[PDB]
Order: structure tokens, then C-alpha cells, then sequence
């Protein structure tokens, strides 16, 4: 924040909960868009009674939702049991907030963002371990030890991944030399796009986030056909919405973040609009996510620890040090659009033999 | 770990109960666990008569039950020495091989959703429904279709059975494919 | 300061006594983990931050998660079973805690320091050439430590 | 609370839940896979849960053995509150034509029926018809022969016990 | 650049394992903790300092000895797990780390590079070894956390993490006490030594020979560097020396014995600690070092999970030349002429006296007198008629070895005057 | 640098974030029917047992964590290179180098023995 | 200043809490707490003395978490086969 300005907290505060609420919607809505576009996939139809486009049926279920008994097992923690949903859902809605959908003044007189910081990255991962906290803790909390299990491979599973993530962010930094989630797009503005730069890193990027819920893991697990995922499974009326709600919106939170960083999120070279970009790069990313929602198998988490640990990690720290090379030499970062392209044009081309 | 996969829950499907005696990611033994589905046809058709089992016959297995019908109806005109004309016989290994498709279509639907992913059980299930309308067209029912008969068949094919045949069997060599 | 200095150091001493009381050992590794988070704050507010940040990701994230695995793998939470308890001990336990804190304090009393530098807050950024630096040896120690720590956890493991 | 005492606020949750009315399958004999048309054509209902804690509707489909009625009791007990059965088929319904032994000659022992839907198996179409009876039931929109206007809930009568 | 051959061999034999038959494996660690003594010689008089690590005189000698230590214990160690080997690769840099820094934190780093590889060189498996390795753990990290916030209190009253800053009062002499509770508790002096018996006893033999050789040298050599003052000095000997012989007349376990003698020698060693002469502990060190490995390189030939004292007995009629050399060393431990062990004694007590510490001093050597009842219940041990007794009359290399270090001891008794001109600078 | 300000903007995001998931659960808690049974109450799967009776669990889990905490450090530490890097020089990418390589031989050690186990 | 006393009264803290506990693991979160105390005086005296205390605190940070991958390590070797940890079950080293 060397260049960017505060809104007085009490708006810090107003905008906080727009996100909030806003993400409420999203969330919703978004189910919406999923069923239907799977929907499609599949060649059927959605839900279009309780309509008009159906797009009421939020507000039914909703409504189910609360009034619907909100059940407390006994031979659950009563403490954990109760507090476990609400731990998954705060630490998920926050740092949405740090994304910036566009240039300072530009909400109407503020900021786009709520928060900014200086430390940008680590704000993220440190928020996006405590979520898995309440995986694994809900698994405990349920006590029934069928919801623990799963919960356990998925928790494994997504601190193996959520591992991935960080020496995947590693390249990009060293290019922009800032933790800010501005200066790296602004550093996208000029020099332009990080996945030219970046690539490999995009790629370990992407598929780490596979293991958050995305699906092509998915012995995440949903309950669904195995050994259970765990932490649902045992929460009835809201406590259950909010565990639903919180893997969506790190869905999109990371629907967002993708091109944010790699890409030029908002910050497109031409037109530049400033939220528009934004919200149809989330699209964008969303969409085909959607298609990877519906269009492939499982792990298990034998392997999907061992592409995740085996094979994305090691090969994450891999172009950090060559990406380290480049910057600490300070050569061209020229080479680094070369290299990336390069290497995009190898771990394609071995598709289609 | 023993661990105690339901009957009915969690998507062991089928309402079988598995005793997975399991310690870890691994499969000790499973120690399978049935009897849940137990109508009991092997008393209440010593019940029914020799036609009015042919009710009883399909209602096993339900996805093949031509297979149940045709086993049945065969087991007892070789008793009672009866004998089936070729084209009921010719419309008999059809809907067997149609029943077949049918079944064949639900297994590979159910496999492939099972573990791994949700995609394909619909379009197994459009060939399936082609399938199934053509049996609403021979038989008036979906299944459990009271057609064979110890004789031959219950009544003809309608003039639109055979058109809707060919359709289907045009598109599943391309569609079996695309499933493949 | 003051206000809300009170009340975050209040919260860390509250939870401290928390992790150290409760028996429910669950309860208490959260308990460190509440404290963690304040103590993280607090480390900020000290112009330390990217400690702060990676105490949160590290001793936060990843080393009590691990603990937590470990309970919940050997249960354990109800840690007070099969006993020894021997009572005369609590209090004595509980005299020899006071003491600790006595000498510290005597030593710390009457104790002014600058707690003027412009540290210009503890991100990583400055922090950089120290590590890789003066502190580099002291890294690569630490380092070698870790790949140690990791050979030596396995092999400690390793059932054959 | 249940849904219940204001005019605007109960209606309105009411057609929450019989438009959001949310099947959890209890799959039993060939009726299960006549169910399993049904989740094609769906559009209130087909998202599942699957688990029994997330679902109002249960969903009785196929012969309900002897053995098997205790496990199916649980399974209805173990749903949250505000919850309904359908009961699917011949065999469910009544005995059907396996009048033996071995199967309960009707299902309205173990659970509280809501809907009944004959038929072996009946159509998926039926079955939509009876989840539009139970979603016009719960908006208790629903009336017997007798003159009588039937309840959202059954099994908001039964002593539970 | 020792280090540079410990970090190299060690990193390497990592992966190397692997490939190698874990002999192979053996034969390399050996080879390279050899390779590092001889650079050791090489650089006699030639000391180099890099970042916070510094090689002097002193990190020569006390290095020398460790690696001495760590060389004899492996020699007897055939288990073929390759990392058997490994872990002790580790602790031996980590020990050499110990010795060779100011840093207080790079100390601390250091303390846990050594210490956390020996909790798991702790576990033949043996019931009893989980119970060792679990108390040495546990009051291990207890430790660390105090040397620790030592570390924290030091950069406390001064300026930096490194030893020598000027210093306050009362919260000065605070930071030198926290950094003295970890230094000590590694060197066994009471009233820290409560886990050497415990761990002595129940830890495999020869795993025990590493420990009490090349540990206590690293943690007398990281404790010269430390300030310490006369009052705590004279509390630590007098506890040390009393409670160690005192307890090891307890004593029925040739190991547990070993132990309590071995607090009543830390404390001994201690009073060098006054004047910090360093060619005098070097040389107490060097003598000690010596007797004891042999000590234990015996106690492993008898058996690697416990010996009796009775087993001891009638080794000389079994072995001649062990019995011999496990009398001289039970001598070298008594400090009495004309041993090496009298010299390193002695020049403790003259660097003791030197600094005019008196009462002290003498409690020390008279409970260093109530030390020969066990010493010569061993060492005369050896004549009587040998009972039922386990006894595996080793390889050459452990006959070579003991009877080698023997000779070393009893050579420096009667001429010091060939090493003693320099464990000095070195000439 | 950046300033104090906005943290303190972080904090207030922290509890609009926790009052609007409090108000959630009180929503939830409020309104509902209400009907504890014995049998409601009980874990999974009619006759129950799910979970039954187990002796803990795969370490699969502990090893999972305790690789995450150890790479995780080499994280923590490869953060500060990663931002002042070309200004470390030659020398500072050699060091990161160094220590990278070390913990990199730690992990190719676990793998080559691995963790199926 | 607070600070530093606090930290202190965390490292008296973890003590009481080592000392008290009966099981393994809840003794190893007090030391894990007394290492924390440790850390934040070295953050408040680093303000004091310019930045190597946060350095060396973070130094810090890796040495515990690398002891505590060793510690769990041997906690669960020591007691998987054996059933409740509790420290005094294991005896049978005496003087
Ligand atoms: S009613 Fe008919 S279709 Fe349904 S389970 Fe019974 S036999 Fe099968």
C-alpha cells in the first residue's frame, strides 16, 4: 500500500459486508448456473418450475433450509459440533476482499477492494489453511468416526495440495517483486499477462487448486459413493448450508484468483472497463471448472497425493529456482516469455501422439 | 477397522451390507452380508399357476427379465412337451437381446457413475429409454412385461415396433462406439 | 496501545492458561491455536509482521494441525486416565510456576530500553538480506536441521 | 418453528419446502430404477441428501423386506424434522403380489405415508404426480374422499416414541 | 572446511542408501567421519572462522575428540539399517556446529542438529529404550526451550546473540543463568543429571559409548564459551560431585554407574570452567574421552542392552588385554597417577585453585576420593572368578581399538609435554 | 512498507464476516421444529455401527502433515528470497540454491521410500 | 515492555502446564508455548536492538517445527501398540 489510499473504516466496514452479502448471492445463484449448465452438458433440461427461469428456487430452498430443524447430535462434541460450520464459513468469505476489480476512485468515489495490504499472498494461504481446520475438526466434532475418516483423507489430501499452491506462487513474485495483488496485476499492465512469463507455475497453480474441493479430486471426498468425505453428513437445517456454502465461495474466490494473478484480471490490455473483466475472467474460469465439475473422474488420493506431491511440488520448486536464475541474474525477463512458452509447447504437444 | 458399509448407505448399491473388515486405505476381507431383498418367489410360486408364474418370472431380474421369462417359459414347455413356432422364437431372442441392451446399458450407466463420474449414465439411459419405448410398443409395459407365454407370446408385434427397432439400431454402433 | 494493548495481551495470558488448564486436550491445542492468532496480532502491532504471518501459516497451519492429527488419530482427548495423580504434586507444580515468573520478572524490573528503532515493520522484504546474509550460515544450519529432522522422523516411523 | 403462525409467513415457507421438497431415495426392488427415470425429468427435485440428514422426502421404492424394515425405520428416524413419505409401488403400498412371509403388506407399518403410488412399477410420471400431490399437499392444498383436507406432514402424527 | 566434508558425506549417504548394501553404507560413514579427523590434523595451528561458525583451538581439539567418539561407535554398530550410520553422521556435524559458534541461535540450531538424531540412535527397541528415548526427549525440548528464551534474554540486556556482549546487572546475569541451564543439562551436572541414568542404562550400549564421549566434549566446549561466574560454578561442582558418587555407591548397573560417575566427572571437569584454560580441559578431555570410549566399547562387547557389574568380572582370565585396559580405564577415571586422567584432573584443579576457589575445589576431590570404591568395585572387578557372564570377544578392530586407546591414555600420563605444548595455539 | 491503517480495515472485515455467520446460526437454531429422539440423536445407518468400534487410525495422515509442516517451513523461508532476489545477487541465489537442494534431498529420501505405508 | 514481562508469564505459563500434564503430547504443547514466549521477547527486545531478534525468532520457528516433527514422531512410536499414554506408566528405570 505505497500508492493506495483508505477508506475510513466505517466503509472499509459497508464494503466488507456488500462482499459478504454479495458472495451470499453469488453463491446461490451460482448453484443456479451449475445445475443448469450441467444440465446442458448432459443434454436434458434444468429446473425451470418454481421458476420463472427457475431462479426462485433459491428462495425455496432457502426457506426449507431454515425452519427445516437444525439438529445437534449427542455423541458429538456439543461445543465443536456447533462451532465447527462456523469456522469453515468465516474464514472463507474473508480475502475475497483483497481483490482488486479496479483502478483507486473507481467504486464511486473509493476503493474496489475492501482490504489491500502488504502482504498479499501469505494472507490468502494463511486464511485458506483455517477452513481445512474445519474439515478435519468437524470430522472430530461429529464423532461419528465414519465422518472422521473421511474427513482425515481429505484433509491429508488438501495440505498436500494447498502445499502445491505455495511453491506454485513463488515464480510470479519474483517477476513483480511485490506481495500486492495491484502492483502484480499493474505489473501484468505493462510487461503484461504473468502466465506469458509464468507458465508451469499456472499450471501447478490450477490443478492445486483441484484438490480444493474443485472436482477431479473428489476423494475430497463428497460423502457420495466412498468412504465418506466428513464434516456434512451430520448437520441438518443451516449449520449444513454453511459448510455447502463455504466450498462454493472458495470456488469462486478462486474462480477470481486465477486470473487476478497469472492472467491480467481486470487490467485487460484493451477496452479495460474495470469490474466487467473481472467478473467474466470468473466466468470464464468458472464455466469450464463447471465442465471439469461434470466431465472427469476421480483420484482416490493415493493418487491424488501422488500427482499432487509426486509430481506437481517438485515440479513447482523446479522453475521457482529457474525463475529464481533469471530474476536473481536479472538477465531479460524476456527469457522467462521464451522459457514459458516453451515449456507450454512441450507439456502440450505430448497430448496428442 | 471394521468397518460397517450399510445396507442401502453409503451408495454400496443394491441394499447389500458389507462387513469391509479393513484396517487403513487397504481391504482386508469383506465379509458380505445379504438377504435384505428376500421376497420369497420360490414359495409363492409353488402358489400360482404354471401362466400365472409367467408374472412372477420377469420380476427377478429386473433389468434382464426376459432372460427369467424365456428360461421359464422354455423349462415348462419341455415338460408339458410343447411346441414354440420360429417366429416367436425369432421375436423371442430380440427382446431377449433388446433386455439384454437394456441391462447391459443400466450396468455400464451405474459402473461408470460409481466411482469416477456422473456424465454418461444419460446417454446410456436416452438408448435405454429408446429401448424401453420399443417394449411399452411390443408389451404395453416398461418391464416385468407379461409377454412370453408357455405357447410362444402373449399377442403380434404392431406395425410400428419394427421401424423403431431399426432406428435405434442405426444409431448404437455410433453410440455404443461413442460410449467406448 | 494501551487500550487495546491491555486486552490482547489479557487474551494471550487467558489462553495460555487455557491450553495449560484444560484437560481436554482438543480444547487446549485450540486454545494455542486462539493464542497463536493473537499472538501473530501482536507480533504486528511490535513491527514484526511477516513473523507474525508465517507464525500463523507455520506454527498455526501446519504445526498444530499436525498435533491435532495426532490426537485425533490416538484419541487422547480425555488425556487424565490411569492416573499417578499424585495431588501433593498440583500445588507444587503450580509453586514452582510462580517462581519462574518471579526471577524474570526481577531481572526485567527496573529494566528501560529504546523500543525506538524504525523497523519499518517486519516484512519479509528487509528481512531478506538477513537471512540471506548474516544470517545464511544460521539458514543453511537450520536447513541441514530440517533434512535431518526428516530422515531421522521417517526412520523413527518405519515399521518393517 | 415448523413453519408455522403468521398468514404471509407460514404459506410462504410452506411453498418453500413443497418446491424445494427434497427427496432422499430409499431404493428397494425394480421400483428403485423406475425412481431413477424419475431423476431425469426433474425440477424441484433430483439433488439428493444420499444422505438421509439434508432431505424432507423419503422416498419408499420397492419391496420392504421383514428384515429390512428396522434399518428403513432408523433411516426415517434419522431424518431431520419436517419430513414426508412417499411410498412408491404395489409391494410398498399394500403386499403387492408377493403376499408372503417375507415382505411387509404395508409400509405404512414402519413409516407414516404421506402419498401413495400404485403401479408395478408405476410410472416415473406418477411419481411426479405424487411429489405435486405432496407439494400441493404441504401447501396443504390436499384433500381425501371423504371431504376431509389433509395435513402437510404425517409423521407430524405418529407418537414417535 | 571439516564442515564442508560432514555436510557432503552426510547429504550424499542420504540417497546413496539406496544403492549401497547397508555395509557399503557403513564403510562410507566410517570413512568420511575419518576423512574429517584428518583434515582436523591438517589444520592444526591453522584456525578458521566463516560466518557465525569459527574453528580455533579449542573447536580442534574438542572436535577432534568427538569425532574420535563417533568413529569408535560405529565401528562396533553392524545392524544393517543404513541409516543407523546417518543419524550419527548427523549428530556429529551437529555436535561440531555446537562447539565451533558464538551465536547463541546458531548454538541453539546446532543443539537441536545434534540432540534430535540421538533420540532416535536410542531404539534397539528394547522396552526400556522408548522409555530412555521418550524422557531424553521430552526433557531435551524442555531444555531447548529454556536455552531458548536464554538465547532471547541475552539479546536481552545487550545488543546482539552473540557471546561476549558487554552486559548489564540482574537481567545480564538472568540471560547467562537461561543459557546455562541448556549448556549444562547436556554435560550432566546436577542437579540436571536425573535422565543419565535413566538413559545411560536403558539406550544401547555401544549408542551410549557416542553419547558419553563425543557429547559431553561438544558441551564442554560450548559451555567455555559461556561467562559464567564463581558462585553458580561452585553450587554446580559441589552438587555434581556429591550426588554422583554418592548415587554410584547406589549403583548395581555397570552403566547406571558409569552414569552417576560420569556427573561426578562433568563436575570435575567444571572447575577448569573457572579460569577456562582449555589446554587444560582440552587435555582432560582428551584423557577422559579416551578411557571412557574404551569403557563402553568393553561394555558393548559384554552386551549391547545392559551390563551388570558382576558381568565385568573375571574379564581378565576371558581377555587378558580388555580386563588390562578396563582396569586402566577405571585408573584414568579416578584420576590417579601416572595417568592421563591424573593430568586433565589435575589441570582442572589448578586452574581451580589457580582462580582461588578452595572449599570447592576440595569437596570436589573429596568425593572424588569416595569415586575409587566404585572404581576399583570395577576395575579390580576384572580378577575375580568369572560368574555366568554373556561375552562376544569382538574383530580386530575392537581388540586393536581398546588396547590402542589404553596406550594413548597411560602415554600422555607420563608425557604430556608431547600434546600439552600444544592444545594451546597449535604448536 | 504499507500502512497500519488497513490492517485495522482487516480487522473489521474479520467481524462483519463473523456477526453475518453468528446471525446465520441463529437463523438455523431459531427456526426449526424440534424433536429430539433417541433415535435421531444416533450417529449413522440403521442398526448403526458406521464408525463402530476402530483402534485409531492410518499415521498416513501424521505423515501427510508432518512433510506439510517441514516443506511449509522451506516456504516460510523462500518467501524472503523470492521478493529481494535480484538484489540478493549471484551469492543469494546460491544460498536459496543451497538450501533448497538440502531439503529437496529430505524429500526425495521419504519418497524413495515412500509413503504408501 | 508489557511484552517482554508477558512473555515471561507465558514461559511460566507453559511450566505449569509441562509440569501438571499427565499425558505425552499435552506436556509437549506446554513446551511448544514456552518456545513461543521465547519468540516474542526476541520480537520486542528486536524493536529494541534493531530486526536480528525477529530473524533469529523465525530461525526459531524452523528449529520447533523441525523437533516437533522428531517429538511426534517418537510419541506415536512409543505409545501405538501401547494403549493411554500417561507418562508415569513407564516405570521401570529407577536409581
Ligand atoms: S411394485 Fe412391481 S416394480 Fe415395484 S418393487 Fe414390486 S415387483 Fe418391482
Amino acid at each position: 500500500t505505497w500508492s493506495y489510499p483508505v477508506d475510513p473504516y466505517w466503509m472499509v466496514a459497508l464494503k466488507a459486508l456488500l462482499v459478504v452479502v454479495g458472495l451470499l448471492t453469488a453463491f446461490a445463484f451460482m448453484t443456479l448456473i451449475e445445475r443448469r449448465l450441467l444440465a446442458r452438458f448432459q443434454v436434458r433440461m434444468g429446473p425451470n418450475r418454481v421458476g420463472p427461469f427457475g431462479l426462485l428456487q433459491p428462495l425455496a430452498d432457502a426457506i426449507k433450509s431454515i425452519f427445516k430443524e437444525d439438529i445437534v447430535v449427542a455423541q458429538a462434541d456439543r461445543f465443536l459440533f456447533v462451532l465447527a460450520p462456523l469456522i469453515s464459513v468465516v474464514f472463507a468469505l474473508l480475502a475475497f476482499g483483497l481483490i482488486p476489480f479496479g483502478p483507486p476512485g473507481s467504486f464511486f468515489g473509493y476503493q474496489p477492494w475492501v482490504i489491500n495490504l502488504d502482504l498479499g499472498i501469505l494472507y490468502l494461504f494463511a486464511v485458506s489453511e483455517l477452513a481445512v481446520y474445519g474439515i478435519f475438526l468437524s470430522g472430530w466434532a461429529s464423532g461419528s468416526k465414519y465422518s472422521l475418516l473421511g474427513s482425515l483423507r481429505s484433509s491429508a489430501s488438501l495440505i498436500s495440495y494447498e502445499l502445491g499452491l505455495g511453491l506454485a506462487l513463488l515464480a510470479p513474485v519474483l517477476l513483480v517483486g511485490s506481495l500486492n495483488l495491484n502492483d502484480i496485476v499493474n505489473w501484468q499492465k505493462e510487461h503484461g499477462w504473468l502466465f506469458l512469463y509464468a507458465f508451469p507455475a499456472f499450471l501447478v497453480y490450477l490443478i492445486a487448486s483441484m484438490a480444493e474441493a474443485a472436482r477431479t479430486p473428489f476423494d475430497l471426498p463428497e460423502a457420495e459413493q466412498e468412504l465418506v468425505g466428513g464434516y456434512h453428513t451430520e448437520y441438518s437445517s443451516i449449520k449444513w448450508a454453511l459448510f455447502q456454502m463455504a466450498e462454493y465461495i472458495h470456488f469462486i474466490t478462486a474462480s477470481a484468483l486465477i486470473p487476478t494473478l497469472f492472467l491480467g484480471g481486470w487490467t485487460m490490455p484493451v477496452l479495460e472497463v474495470p469490474y466487467l473483466w473481472m467478473f467474466l475472467k470468473i466466468a470464464f474460469f468458472l464455466f469450464f471448472f463447471i465442465w471439469i465439475r461434470a466431465t472427469w473422474f476421480r483420484l482416490r488420493y493415493d493418487q491424488l497425493l501422488r500427482f499432487g506431491w509426486g509430481f506437481l511440488f517438485p515440479l513447482a520448486l523446479l522453475w521457482f529456482l529457474v525463475t529464481a536464475l533469471v530474476v536473481a541474474l536479472d538477465l531479460p525477463r524476456t527469457y522467462l516469455l521464451y522459457l514459458s512458452a516453451l515449456s507450454f509447447l512441450v507439456l502440450l504437444g505430448a497430448v496428442l501422439y | 477397522m471394521t468397518l460397517n458399509v450399510g445396507p442401502q448407505h453409503p451408495s454400496t448399491h443394491g441394499v447389500l451390507r458389507l462387513m469391509v473388515t479393513l484396517s487403513g486405505e487397504e481391504v482386508l476381507e469383506v465379509v458380505p452380508h445379504i438377504g435384505y431383498l428376500h421376497t420369497g418367489f420360490e414359495k409363492t410360486m409353488e402358489h400360482r399357476t404354471y401362466l400365472q408364474n409367467i408374472t412372477y418370472t420377469p420380476r427377478m431380474d429386473y433389468l434382464h427379465s426376459f432372460a427369467h421369462d424365456l428360461a421359464y417359459a422354455l423349462a415348462v414347455e419341455k415338460l408339458l412337451g410343447a411346441v414354440v413356432p420360429p417366429r416367436a422364437e425369432t421375436i423371442r431372442v430380440i427382446l431377449n437381446e433388446l433386455s439384454r441392451l437394456a441391462s447391459h446399458l443400466v450396468f455400464l450407466g451405474t459402473g461408470l457413475l460409481d466411482l469416477g463420474a456422473l456424465t454418461p449414465f444419460f446417454y446410456a439411459f436416452r438408448e435405454r429409454e429408446t429401448i424401453l419405448d420399443l417394449f411399452e410398443w411390443v408389451t404395453g409395459q416398461r418391464f416385468h412385461h407379461n409377454y412370453i407365454r408357455i405357447g410362444g407370446v402373449k399377442e403380434d408385434l404392431p406395425e410400428e415396433f419394427v421401424p423403431e427397432l431399426k432406428k435405434l439400431l442405426e444409431v448404437l454402433p455410433h453410440r455404443i462406439d461413442e460410449y467406448e | 496501545m494501551s487500550l487495546l494493548e491491555g486486552l490482547a495481551l489479557f487474551l494471550l495470558l487467558l489462553s495460555g492458561v487455557l491450553v495449560v488448564t484444560l484437560r481436554n486436550a482438543i480444547h487446549a491445542a485450540l486454545a494455542l491455536i486462539l493464542n497463536f492468532l493473537v499472538l501473530a496480532g501482536v507480533y504486528v502491532a511490535l513491527d514484526a509482521r511477516f513473523l507474525g504471518f508465517i507464525q500463523v501459516i507455520v506454527y498455526a497451519g501446519a504445526i498444530v494441525v499436525l498435533f491435532l492429527f495426532v490426537i485425533m488419530l490416538l484419541f487422547a482427548a480425555q488425556g487424565e486416565i490411569g492416573f499417578d495423580p499424585l495431588v501433593r504434586s498440583r500445588p507444587l507444580a503450580a509453586l514452582l510456576a510462580l517462581g519462574v515468573a518471579g526471577i524474570l520478572a526481577a531481572g526485567l524490573w527496573g529494566l528501560d530500553l529504546a523500543f525506538t528503532q524504525d523497523l519499518k515493520g517486519g516484512l519479509p522484504q528487509a528481512l531478506g538480506p538477513l537471512l540471506y546474509g548474516d544470517w545464511l550460515f544460521v539458514l543453511l544450519a537450520v536447513g541441514f536441521l530440517l533434512m535431518a529432522a526428516t530422515v531421522v522422523a521417517v526412520a523413527l516411523v518405519e515399521p518393517g | 418453528r415448523e413453519g408455522i403462525l403468521f398468514t404471509t409467513l407460514e404459506k410462504l415457507v410452506a411453498w418453500g419446502r413443497s418446491n424445494s421438497l427434497w427427496p432422499a431415495t430409499f431404493g428397494l426392488a425394480c421400483c428403485a430404477i423406475e425412481m431413477m427415470a424419475s431423476t431425469d425429468a426433474r425440477n424441484d427435485l433430483a439433488r439428493f441428501g444420499a444422505s438421509p440428514r439434508q432431505a424432507d422426502v423419503m422416498i419408499v421404492a420397492g419391496r420392504l423386506s421383514k428384515k429390512m424394515a428396522p434399518v428403513m425405520r432408523r433411516v426415517w428416524e434419522q431424518m431431520p424434522d419436517p419430513k414426508w413419505v412417499i411410498s412408491m409401488g404395489a409391494c410398498a403400498s399394500s403386499g403387492g403380489m408377493f403376499n408372503n412371509y417375507a415382505i411387509v403388506q404395508n409400509v405404512d407399518s414402519v413409516v407414516p405415508v404421506d402419498v401413495y403410488v400404485p403401479g408395478c412399477p408405476p410410472r416415473p410420471e406418477a411419481l411426479i404426480y405424487a411429489v405435486m400431490q405432496l407439494q400441493k399437499k404441504v401447501r396443504g392444498q390436499a384433500y381425501n374422499e371423504r371431504g376431509e383436507r389433509l395435513p402437510p406432514v404425517a409423521a407430524w402424527k405418529r407418537t414417535r416414541g | 572446511m571439516t564442515l564442508a566434508i560432514l555436510a557432503v558425506f552426510s547429504v550424499a549417504l542420504t540417497l546413496l542408501g539406496f544403492v549401497l548394501p547397508p555395509q557399503g553404507v557403513k564403510r562410507a560413514t566410517l570413512l568420511g567421519l575419518a576423512l574429517a579427523l584428518a583434515s582436523l590434523l591438517l589444520t592444526w595451528g591453522k584456525p578458521f572462522a566463516f560466518g557465525p561458525y569459527a574453528v580455533d583451538g579449542v573447536s580442534q581439539v574438542f572436535t577432534l575428540l568427538a569425532l574420535l567418539g563417533a568413529l569408535w561407535t560405529v565401528g562396533l554398530v553392524r545392524s544393517g539399517r543404513f541409516e543407523f550410520y546417518l543419524l550419527v553422521l548427523y549428530a556429529a556435524l551437529g555436535m561440531h556446529l555446537l562447539a565451533s559458534t558464538r551465536h547463541l541461535l546458531l548454538m541453539l540450531v546446532a543443539l537441536e542438529a545434534l540432540s534430535l538424531p540421538l533420540y532416535a540412535l536410542a531404539t534397539w527397541r528394547r522396552g526400556q529404550g522408548l522409555e530412555a528415548a521418550l524422557k531424553y526427549f521430552l526433557l531435551g525440548a524442555l531444555a531447548a526451550a529454556f536455552f531458548l528464551y536464554g538465547a532471547a534474554l541475552f539479546y536481552g540486556a545487550t545488543g546482539s546473540l552473540v557471546l561476549g556482549a558487554p552486559g548489564e546487572g540482574p537481567l545480564y546475569a538472568l540471560a547467562l543463568g537461561l543459557l546455562l541451564v541448556g549448556l549444562g543439562f547436556k554435560a550432566a551436572l546436577a542437579p540436571f543429571h536425573f535422565w543419565t541414568p535413566d538413559v545411560y542404562q536403558g539406550s544401547p550400549t555401544p549408542v551410549v559409548l557416542f553419547m558419553a564421549t563425543s557429547v559431553k566434549a561438544a558441551a564442554f566446549a560450548a559451555l567455555l564459551r559461556v561467562a559464567a561466574p564463581p558462585e553458580a560454578l561452585a553450587l554446580l561442582v559441589a552438587l555434581s560431585v556429591v550426588v554422583g558418587n554418592l548415587a554410584a555407591l547406589a549403583q548395581k548397573e555397570a552403566k547406571r554407574l558409569l552414569a552417576y560417575s560420569s556427573i561426578a566427572h562433568a563436575g570435575y571437569m567444571a572447575l577448569a570452567l573457572y579460569t577456562g584454560n582449555a589446554q587444560a580441559l582440552g587435555f582432560y578431555l582428551l584423557t577422559y574421552v579416551l578411557a571412557t570410549g574404551l569403557a563402553f566399547a568393553v561394555l558393548s562387547q559384554i552386551s549391547p542392552d545392559r551390563v551388570p557389574l558382576e558381568a565385568l568380572r573375571g574379564l581378565y582370565r576371558k581377555d587378558p588385554l580388555l580386563g588390562l585396559a578396563f582396569l586402566v580405564a577405571m585408573l584414568s577415571l579416578l584420576g590417579l597417577p601416572p595417568l592421563a586422567g591424573f593430568w586433565g584432573k589435575y589441570l582442572a584443579f589448578a586452574e581451580a585453585a589457580r582462580a582461588g576457589a578452595w572449599g570447592v575445589l576440595v569437596l570436589a576431590l573429596v568425593t572424588s576420593a569416595v569415586s575409587a570404591y566404585y572404581y576399583l568395585g570395577l576395575g579390580l572387578a576384572v580378577f575375580a572368578r568369572p560368574e555366568e557372564t554373556p561375552f562376544r570377544p569382538g574383530p580386530p578392530w575392537a581388540r586393536a581399538a581398546v588396547v590402542a586407546a589404553g596406550v594413548l591414555l597411560l602415554a600422555l600420563g607420563l608425557l604430556p609435554g608431547l600434546v600439552l605444548p600444544a592444545l594451546a595455539a597449535g604448536g | 512498507m504499507a500502512p497500519i491503517q488497513e490492517y485495522v480495515g482487516t480487522l473489521i472485515y474479520v467481524g462483519v464476516a463473523l456477526f453475518i455467520g453468528v446471525a446465520a446460526l441463529l437463523v438455523g437454531a431459531l427456526l426449526g421444529p424440534k424433536k429430539p429422539g433417541r433415535a435421531k440423536l444416533m450417529p449413522y445407518e440403521s442398526g448403526n455401527d458406521p464408525a463402530g468400534e476402530v483402534k485409531r487410525f492410518p499415521v498416513h495422515f501424521y505423515v501427510v502433515a508432518m512433510l506439510f509442516i517441514l516443506f511449509d517451513v522451506e516456504v516460510a523461508f523462500l518467501w524472503p528470497y523470492a521478493v529481494s532476489a535480484g538484489g540478493l545477487g549471484l551469492y543469494g541465489f546460491l544460498g536459496v540454491l543451497a538450501f533448497t537442494l538440502l531439503l529437496f534431498v529430505g524429500f526425495l529420501y521419504e519418497w524413495w521410500k515412500g509413503v504408501m505405508r | 515492555m508489557s511484552y517482554l514481562l508477558t512473555s515471561a508469564l507465558l514461559f511460566a505459563l507453559g511450566v505449569y502446564g509441562v509440569l501438571t500434564r499427565r499425558t505425552a503430547i499435552l506436556v509437549f504443547l506446554s513446551i511448544e508455548l514456552m518456545l513461543n514466549a521465547a519468540n516474542l521477547s526476541l520480537v520486542g527486545f528486536a524493536r529494541a536492538y534493531g530486526l536480528d531478534g525477529q530473524v533469529a525468532a523465525l530461525m526459531v520457528i524452523a528449529v520447533a517445527a523441525a523437533e516437533v516433527a522428531v517429538g511426534l514422531g517418537l510419541i506415536v512410536a512409543i505409545f501405538r501398540h501401547r494403549e493411554s499414554t500417561a507418562v508415569d506408566d513407564l516405570s521401570e528405570l529407577r536409581g
